[PDB]
Formats: structure tokens, sequence, C-alpha cells
RNA sequence: AACUCUAAGCGGUGGAUCACUCGGCUCAUGGGUCGAUGAAGAACGCAGCAAACUGUGCGUCAUCGUGUGAACUGCAGGACACAUGAACAUCGACAUUUUGAACGCAUAUCGCAGUCCAUGCUG
RNA sequence: UGCUUGGACUACAUAUGGUUGAGGGUUGUA
RNA sequence: UGGUAUGCGUAGAAGUGUUUGGCGUAAGCCUGCAUGGAGCUGCCAUUGGUACAGAUCUUGGUGGAUAGUAGCAAAUAAUCGAAUGAGAGCCUUGGAGGACUGAAGUGGAGAAGGGUUUCGUGUGAACAGUGGUUGAUCACGAGUUAGUCGGUCCUAAGUUCAAGGCGAAAGCGAAAAUUUUCAAGUAAAACAUAAUUU
RNA sequence: ACUCCAUCUAAAACUAAAUAUAACCAUGAGACCGAUAGUAAACAAGUACCGUGAGGGAAAGUUGAAAAGAACUCUGAAUAG
RNA sequence: UUAUAUACAACCUCAACUCAUAUGGGACUACCCCCUGAAUUUAAGCAUAUUAAUUAGGGGAGGAAAAGAAACUAACAAGGAUUUUCUUAGUAGCGGCGAGCGAAAAGAAAACAGUUCAGCACUAAGUCACUUUGUCUAUAUGGCAAAUGUGAGAUGCAGUGUA
């Protein structure tokens, strides 16, 4: 960080990321796109949004389990994710947090709003790669 | 005149030093007292100056020279423009009035070298610090 | 907000409009003279500035 | 005997709920708080009681308007309104 | 402004008490036994209650709950049966 | 007292309100450090006084 | 070095006076009125719980030496002297058991060098591959407490190049881990001796 | 035997020690932004479930506008109004109680007037 | 009008403007 | 802390218990074994809030006294005994029965005070220096309705304070109380509007 | 005191910058401390609590990767085992 | 007018307005401008002294404050507002000349910036606040224009111009 606006500081970067404001919360709960979805976009990562399949890297599922995410829970920095759930001792089936930097996004929503973000992470894409 | 210190008439609880009561005197001129009292009141007119007309026995007669910062006359005419600043409110109690200045007694050179440097309590502080310079 | 355009309209036109549509700001800022009587310049001011303005130049080799 | 007895007819309220400050500190008899000078112009704010101070300051109370104000300030207090570059139309 | 006038007949009335005790009331002594606010005066309770269900007041009595809330018994005139008017509002 | 002046029914009835047990629902939050209501003045343990 | 000083109000909040003797508890300054279990409970002590220091750190506490002005330079002139010498360098570590010479000079082509990747393909080939390998490996998790300090830890600080003249060499080389740039003006003697120890 | 002494193993008791920390502390840097246009502070009532913290004022855990674009979440009413918007920020439009400089006069009384405009009832 | 409810007003010091005023201060017309 | 051993490390760090083995005159060190879970150390230089047994030390914890020794003893103080429950001398309670205060009350009301303590229901741990199913406990609900009783109103002792002033101001350990008519005023008109009234 | 010289022009008024900053707002660091430490307060902290009041004013951080916070059966009124 | 004989027009001075229009109070209080103002302590006791023109108290402002174009500093080959820093200086000097206290000038640097009334013959008050209406147009206590409408002002204001 070269620039005097500027936190390497330990404890700061900790309140930024604990107590993030939803806003900042989707940033961090990104994930980034499957190995296919980054040849037809040209895009490193996606924020979570609800209908996007996912196959998690890691844990204990390692490679699979497509399923599609029911809700990113932001205050508990979790995703959860149908089809993957927990044996409780009381036969409870409760989802596994999922956190969404183990994951690959399978299957992207389009809306106009995500259409246009990916379009925005289309056009940076060129300028880094001309510098 | 005299500002006889406001004691219990129980001696005052000390050195002998600070035992006079009534040959004690303002350090501030009755100029500046018929300023600060009139300030109070007319909170909302800026004080310039006084100037005496007349003495006897209990009382000085002084006028006192008022501005409205507030009526468009006096923002209006520019050589007096600068007094609508709020840098000039209540002047009396700052002597920055005529009356004021002199008690605080800032007058350049010599016979004021202490209290010219700093006006008059500065002066005290720049003194008594301890400059430490990093490359001791 | 439909009275308050209202009253925001009759008033407009209208030198001392009510309180609170006033520019709440600060209570100093708004006592603190306007554009026009701070640039204000004495006729000598004037005169002195009109032949002399500090104009751009230069020093030196 | 006034011993424990003497705690035994202490039952008249010298202090009541401050007006100013309900910290049940005003004095029926003086009509004055203790603390919070009770109408008389001033609070009694002494630099000796740099803890009294800390009490009554700015950040005890939620400090509804002139937390506002700085926002505002950095705003460079504008009356109006920013609205909307682009479409964005609302039908159905 | 000018700011609109802060009691109408709905703030005055926040609720009916619908207690144990209060439904008893109804039945047998023909008041209905409203939740009111700290501002209601007795004869904004009566005003209210006329104006919202027509009915005909007699007489109003009101307490303060510990709650710190006001109950108004709104004693009602013998052409106005009570019962049917309380669960007109629906509440048995 | 025993009559008591408007002023002091108001706030002895809002530290009626107060004396309530923790809906135990709210103990089970994601860093809820809240076990108990802890503040539960019980009015022969802890006044109010003076 | 940057100052660090215990709050000078620190164990001086508490309004303590020190009961004397008949009262049957020790000398010590104790906390007044009733029923906090602060009170009264061991205040203002170096000795005690929540009670200041003696000496209390304060911000007046020397933090430099101004250095004769023939001295350090000598100590300068004596590093650069040490960089060439191979028994030296090898002393301090610097994996340099196979490098073309000593004192170790290479054309100005150096100097022109954008990128990274063309920098590292320069220094491998003109020896440095080791001694770069000493570096990245080496980065561990510190040991301390220094951690939280932002003091991460130590790691290998492998080659010291030097030019004139800045053609874009210096943002090339700022990334490679461990590897520093200087210019021929300011030769620092951190640079060229760190830990006083003579042999980059 | 039991007990006592001495040592050791195991279990208690107790929270030292270690390692962590959305906090503290101190130095440096940028800025000047309370108030009769009714402050800071206090009191009071407010969440579907809250009693506090925190937030807010009677439009009460918050409203416009604006930004982002789908949560909140303990359980849930809700979730819908995800494409005109959640929710958080922005917060420039409004609201902003009873007070407090505190302003009709008082305040072991939320007590008691006067005035203008206005409403219902009776006439 | 009676009876009843809501809103807005009614502190003090003080400048200026407004008009009413006032004093064997003092001037003049009669 | 700078440097370094291309140090160690979740395949178990540090910490710590330890009749492991050994080193050093010692300060102290290493290692084994068990426990452990997330980070750590040696060496050379570099700085200190740097090593504890004490200070009638501080703060927290724990013993012997003492699973019980003081005691839990004033107002005699129960008791038969039905019901219930996990348990019941009291406390839960009837019936019964011994008595107590002995209407100058241990009664029946209120102020001053208390602040939900009142009351129903549920009823366990903690509490009732004992038990305790019961309670002023703990949990859950409800309840304090007024034109006529008090507050209100009124004045008292006395006070808050607008003054001419005085004070460093605030304020006046002040009753200052002076302040055009600071005054109360008419269901009243003619010429200072016309009576009175500080 | 006398005799001179030099030097300004009081008893009036306006005026940036360098200069201060333990508070406030917006920020960045530390050979800072690491829960008897560090601020009083890492936490419903100027809280709980005491005192008529002014004031005095704490103790108290940590399950785990995930609550997966021990279903079920049994003994026990039950807590527990 | 003025003996109580009325009426009108002025000036001065003081009242009355819930008057038209405005303003002050209070807080915060690290920094700062003033007022006001100790003692512990040191002197091995103790009073002057010291602590100290310091703590406490109270008023008032700003982003800095205050200060500010010298009734200066000097004695020169002078320099040239203010502020601060470096220096002088632990010194000139003060002081039971005990304890202890003590600055500025020149010299060096940071940053730099200058000025104006009022008092002379403007000599057709050249000036100003307000109230209304034209216009303008902020969301103005605004500017332009008209009434040449009140009022301020020769008991004095414009303006050259400030040693």
């Amino acid at each position: 960080k070269q620039n005097p606006f500027v936190s390497s500081s330990r404890r700061k970067n900790r309140k930024r990321h604990f107590q993030a404001p939803s806003h900042i919360r989707r940033r961090l709960m990104s994930a980034p796109l499957s190995k296919e979805l980054r040849q037809k976009y040209n895009v490193r990562s996606m924020p979570i949004r609800r209908d996007d399949e996912v196959q998690v890297i890691r844990g204990h599922f390692k490679g699979n389990q497509v399923g599609k995410v029911v809700q990113a829970y932001r205050k508990k920095f979790v995703v959860y994710v149908e089809k993957i759930q927990r044996e409780n001792a009381n036969g409870t089936n409760v989802y596994v947090g999922i956190h969404p930097s183990k994951v690959l996004i399978v299957k992207l929503k389009l809306d106009k709003d995500r259409k246009a973000i990916l379009e925005r992470r289309g056009k940076g894409r060129l300028a880094a790669l001309g510098k | 005149g005299g500002r006889k210190r406001p004691v219990p008439k129980g001696c005052t609880y000390g050195k002998p030093k600070s035992h006079g009561v009534n040959q004690l005197k303002p350090y501030r001129g009755l100029q500046s007292i018929a300023e600060e009292r009139v300030g109070r009141r007319l909170g909302g007119l800026r004080v310039l100056n006084s100037y005496w007309i007349a003495q006897d026995a209990s009382y000085k007669y002084f006028e006192v020279i008022l501005i409205d910062t507030h009526h468009s006359a006096i923002r209006r005419d520019p050589k007096i423009n600068w007094i609508c600043k709020h840098v000039h409110k209540h002047r009396e109690l700052r002597g920055l009035t005529s009356a004021g200045k002199s008690s605080r007694g800032i007058g350049k050179g010599y016979r004021y070298s202490q209290t010219i440097g700093g006006s008059r309590r500065a002066a005290w502080k720049r003194k008594n610090r301890e400059h430490m310079h990093r490359k001791r | 907000q439909k009275q308050k355009e209202n009253l925001r309209k009759v008033f407009k036109n209208k030198k001392y409009k009510p309180l609170d549509l006033r520019k709440k700001k600060t209570r100093a800022i708004r006592k603190a003279l306007s554009p026009r009587d701070a640039n204000r310049k004495t006729l000598k001011e004037i005169r002195k500035r009109s032949v002399f303005p500090q104009r751009k130049f230069a020093v030196k080799a | 005997t006034k011993g424990t007895s003497s705690f035994g007819k202490r039952h008249n309220k010298t202090h009541t709920l401050c007006r100013r400050c309900g910290r049940s500190s005003y004095h029926i008899q003086k009509s004055t708080c203790a603390q919070c000078g009770y109408p008389a112009a001033k609070l009694r704010s002494y630099n000796w009681s740099v803890k009294a101070k800390r009490r009554k300051t700015t950040g005890t109370g939620r400090m509804q308007h002139l937390k506002v104000v700085r926002r505002r300030f950095r705003n460079g207090f504008r009356e109006g309104t920013q609205a909307k570059p682009k479409k964005a139309v609302a039908s159905k | 402004v000018p700011t609109r006038n802060r009691m109408d007949a709905y703030n005055i009335i926040k609720y009916p008490l619908t207690t144990e005790a209060a439904m008893k009331k109804i039945e047998d002594n023909n008041t209905l036994v409203f939740l009111t606010h700290l501002r209601a005066n007795k004869n904004h309770v009566r005003a209210a209650v006329r104006k919202l269900y027509d009915i005909k007041v007699a007489k109003v009595n009101v307490l303060i709950r510990p709650d710190g809330q006001k109950k108004a018994y709104v004693r009602l005139a013998r052409d106005y049966d009570a019962l049917d008017i309380a669960n007109k509002i629906g509440i048995i | 007292a025993a009559h008591k002046s408007f002023r002091i029914k108001q706030k002895l009835a809002k530290k009626l309100k107060q004396n309530r047990s923790v809906p135990q629902w709210v103990r089970l939050r994601t860093g809820n450090t809240i076990r108990y209501n802890a503040k539960r003045r019980h009015w022969r343990r802890t006044k109010l006084k003076l | 070095r940057q100052a660090y000083a215990v709050s000078e109000l620190a164990g001086h909040q508490t309004s303590a006076e020190s009961w004397g003797t008949g009262r049957a508890v020790a000398r010590i300054p104790r906390v007044r009125g009733g029923g906090t279990h602060r009170s009264g409970q061991g205040a203002f002590g170096n000795m005690c719980r929540g009670g200041r220091m003696f000496a209390p750190t304060k911000t007046f506490r020397r933090w430099h030496r101004k250095v004769n002005v023939n001295q350090r330079r000598y100590a300068l002139v004596s590093a650069i002297a040490a960089s060439g010498v191979p028994a030296l360098v090898q002393s301090k570590g610097h994996v340099i058991d196979g490098v073309s010479e000593f004192p170790l000079v290479v054309s100005d082509e150096v100097q022109k060098v954008q990128k990274t990747k063309q920098a590292v393909i320069f220094l491998r080939r003109l020896k440095i591959w080791a001694d770069i390998q000493k570096v990245y490996k080496s980065q561990r998790f510190r040991a301390g407490r220094g951690t939280m300090r932002d003091r991460r830890r130590i790691a290998r600080r492998g080659p010291l190049v030097v030019y004139d003249k800045d053609e874009g060499l210096r943002k090339a080389f700022r990334n490679i881990p461990g590897i520093e740039t200087i210019n021929v003006d300011k030769l620092n003697l951190l640079k060229l001796a760190p830990g006083g120890h003579v042999g980059r």
C-alpha cells in the first residue's frame, strides 16, 4: 500500500471484514467462476446471487454436490447450498457452512444488473493485460 | 477603585505576602470594567472603544462605542466590514478593545519584553518548554 | 412534501421566507457576511488595484 | 442512642429527581442541584471534576442533530437534490 | 406548516384492553374498556368513541396503569349494548 | 408515597418492565453474550434507593 | 524508532488516600466509598491492581544518536569494500558458490529492464539463482508476539543491485522477494551491511 | 486396623501459564463542521417476539431522495413490493416527543392561566 | 353564546424601523 | 528488535505434569513420557515495564481451626393429626389441641417511607443463617377507574428572582427591593378624559 | 539638573502565513500492552453497585472447523448419574 | 404657548408595544484570550524568596487563537510588523545575593504582506438603513429600477489622505 489512505495494520483490517456493512460483505462473499464460465464471459469472480449453481472445491466434499444456494447468510459469512447437509444426533439435517471462497460458480443468474457487472469485468480484463 | 479581596474576614489562609485586602488593585483598568458590563447586556453589538467625559468621587463617566454587525449599513460599507467577522465577538473580555489591550500590556519593545513576545500567558509557556530536538 | 413545495413556490419571489425554508446550514455560516459584502472595496482601493494589479512577470537568467 | 437509631429516623427526602439530569441530586430547601446547577443558566461543569465533565459530555447521549451536521459539512451544506442519471422507468 | 392536529380520533384509542376482567365489564356493566393515549383528556375519549364506533357515551372514567398507559372505562348509553359492539370491533 | 406523584409512577413503571427474565430464544443468537437479563431489580435486593 | 509511552493519567484516576494504620490493613492507598468491590481495594501503587508502574514510559525517551559526519561514511566505505572479498559474503549466507565475478559488474543494459520476468532471466544467468531461491522458501510466520506489530517475520535479504540511472530498473526489481535496488548517490549503510554484518 | 507422616499415580478444587484479541495506549497527518432556524445532556415511549446495549420519536429499531441490487435471521410474522426494490450505506427532502440555554408562570404539581384560529355538542 | 378537544402564540436584555406618547428640558405660532 | 541457521512446525507449536536420561560449582539447560492444539526457538549484535518469598505488600484462590468446635438459645411452644408430595414437627392446610399478644395489640387504618412488595396460577435450584411441595422467593398473568378524599388552590415559616447596584464573573452564604404611570382599575363621558391606587 | 544627539510618532482601527491541538471529525504508524496487564470500561462501561449529595465506581476476554450444544434408552420427583 | 389660559409645529430626553426586523445567553473546553488566584513543597527548621505571575474558580472565541506595520531595535557600514524555532543563556541580571531564579537586542532560520480612519475647501449629503411597488432570481437579511415615500445624518456623514 503505497498511497497515504492506507491500512496494513492488522487490527484495523480486522475491523473492516468482521464488522463489514452488508454491501462490503457481498465483495467478501464473492466466489470465483468455473473454468467453463471463465472462457465464456472472461470474468474471474462474481458475488453470490441466490440461484447460482455451486460445486465445493473443499471439505468433506472436495469435488461435487452440484447444488443451488439457498441464501447467502452474510452476517454469518457463510453460504448454505441445497443438498449439502450434516447429520445431527437429533436426525436433523442442518446445512454445512460453506464459504464462497471455497466454491466454483457453475451457473450464473442473468439479470440486466448481473450482465452489466460481467460486462464491467469484461472491459477491465483488456486493460491490465495491455499494461 | 480598589478591588477589596472577597475575604471571609477570616484571615487569608496562608503566607503573610497574601494578607493585604484593601490595597489590592485591579490589573484591569476602569475603562475596561465599564465596557465588559455593557457588553454582557448588549451582546449583539460589538464594542470598539471607550472615552471619558467626567469624574466625581464614586463614578467615572464613559461613552462606549457600539456597532451593529447585523445592520446591513455596517455590512455594506467596506472599511468596517471586517468588524462583522466572528473574530470580534466580545472584544472586551479578550481585551481587543483599547481599554483591554492596555491592561494586558502589549507594547513593543523592552519595557514589555516580557509580555510582548507572548501576549501575557503565552510568553511564560515558551520559556518553560524543553524543546527536545529528535537528533540530540 | 406537496404542502412543502406549495409553500416553497408561494414564498418563491418573496423575501423573508419562513424559518424552515431558510437553509438550516449552521448558525455561524448564516451570519457570516454574504459574498457581495466581503468583496466590497473602498473607491481608493479600486484606484490602487486598477492601475497596479499584480502582473505575472519573471526573474532571471 | 443515635447510632443505628440515627439511620432509623431517616425518612425525609433531601433530594428529588433533577429536571436537568434526573441524577436525583436537587436540594429541596435550596432549590439547587449539586452537579448540574438547577435552572441557574450554567451547568456547574468543574474542571477539578474531570469525571463530571466526562459524564455530562457529548457521546453519552445520541447527539442527534449535531452528528448530521458533520456529514452535511463534507456536502458543503447544499439544499438541493442529486437525482438520477439513467432510465429507470417504473411501469408495473 | 401549519402542523397537523396531533391527536386524531385514531391516536386517542390505541387498543381495547381485552384482559379477562375487562371482558366481564362488557357483559355486565355495558362498558367498553380501551387503552388510551396519556394525552387523552377523557373528553378526547368520548369524542373518539362516538366518532369511530357510532356510540353515544354516557360517562368516561380514566385510570393510569402501572405500565405507564391509560385505561378508559367508557359507559355506553342504554340504547347501545356493548357486547354486540365489542364483536363489531371483532373481539371476543 | 402510597399515593405516588405522577413523575415517580412513570419512572417506577418503566423499572417494572426491566425486571423481566430475557426471552430464551434471544440467548441462541450468533455472538450472543446475553445469558440472562442480569439487571433484574428485585425490590428487597436492589432498591432503587436514593 | 517510534515513541511509545504509558498513559500519563493511568492509575491517577482513583481519588484514593491511604488509610493510616490502626486500620489493620496495609499502608497503601485505598479507594474510598462503597459496595462496588473496587472500594477499597488497592490503588496507585506500582505494587497494586490498576495502579501505575514505576518508571512510567515517557515520550521524552531518546530515539536518535546524531552520528559524527566522517564516522558513518567510514562504515559505509568499509561495507562497500566487504562487498567484494568472497569469504565475507559467504559468511553472511548468500549462496554465491558459482558466481561469475567479484566485484560483479554487468552491462548497463541491465538498467533498462521494464519487466520482472526479464529481470529474473538476467539475474539467474548472471548467477543469482541459488541466492534468490534462498529468499522465497524461507518466509515464515513470526515467532514473537512480533506478528501483531506488522513484523510478520524476516526473510533473506538476497541481492543489492546498484544503478546509476533508473531507466525502469526499480519497479521491476521491487517485486522480487528480498531483492532491493539502490542508487550510487545514496548507498545506504543499512542495505550494504544489514545487522552490521558486512558482506552483502 | 483407623489416623498421621513422607513420596508417587489418578480424580477434584482453583484459574496461574501459554498462545490468541473487532480493545486499549502513544506519536504523526488532513479538516473545522453545536445553539433561540431551540444545543449538548436528561426524561419519557417505541422492535412480530426486547428487558438492555444500540437506534429512533408519537410517521418511534425509522420515513423521502440517492447508491447498490436481494436480504434479515435466534425463532419467526414477514420474506413477496428481487424489473424500479430488500437490506445497508448515502442521507441533500421531511418528521424530530417531554425537556434542557428553555422563553406565559411554576416545578416534593406533567400545575395553572391568558390569547388567536379551529372542531363537536347544545342553541 | 354555553360546554368541550386540537393547533399556533404570550420570557428577558437590546438595536434599528413603526406609530402612539411625555416633560413649567426648551423653541416658535397664535 | 536487526541479521542469520536456504532454523523448527498442526506428520503436533508453544504451554504444562512429570523417580526419563544427562550437563554445569550455580545461575539454569536439554531430552524422554503424558497432556496439547497453532504457532515457536538457537546464535551474533541491538533495548527494556527484565527474574520475587517476604514490603502490618497488592489482587485472586485455599488450608488447619472446623463436616464441625462458636453457634443457629430472649418473647413458655408445641402437639394429635387428615390431605399431598420426591421429601412435610413448623413451612401446606382443615379438624382437633396447648398457649401467646391481651384492644395503650403481634389487632383494624393511614401519613412520612417502600415500589409491584398486592393477588391468582405454576412451583425447582438458589433464598427463608433449619427443612420448605409453600412464601414478601423464582417463573407467568392480572389488578390501583372519583366534579364531591387528598394533590390541585391558598398562604405561613420561608423561598425563587427581574433593581438602582456590587462582584473577577458566576452570582450576590444578598431580601436588595430602588424600577417615567415598575401600581391594582371602571357596565366611563366633557377641558389632565374623569375617581381612587406605589 | 544642564547641554546635545540618535531614534521613532503613543494615549485609535483592520489584517493571511509560519506558530497551538490530550477534545471533535477524517486518517496513518509503533523494537506500545496483552486480560491482576492495558483507559475507569476489549463485555447491556461511566455500566452494575454504594453514598443524602458532591462523588466514589468494579470484578468480569477464549467450546468447536461446523452446534454437530449430547437424539435415544435407563435410574432418579428432578438437577444429575 | 407656558400665570394653569387652548391649540399646533419642532428639538432633547425617557417610556409603552405578544409592534416590523434582528441579535445575546447555553455547551464543548485539547488548544487559546482575559480576569481572578493558592498552598503543599524547597530552603534539611522558617517568614522574604521558592513553588508561581503555577493548581483550583469564572467569563469569551476560532480553526487556530492572540498578536500585528513599531511612541521598535540600535549606536551600526544599522537594521526595519507580528509569530515561532535556533541562539544569546542557565547568561546580563535578580536573590534571608541563601535556597533558587533569569529574559531581549544583533547574529541564524521557518514563513512573509500590507495598511485606514478622523482631523484640510466635495462644496449643490457627494452617504446610509427601512417600506411599497417594477424587474431579476436565489430558495437572498440579495441586486437592478421607480415613488426622488418615510427615517438616520450638518449634536455630523462622504471623499482625497494617515505622519
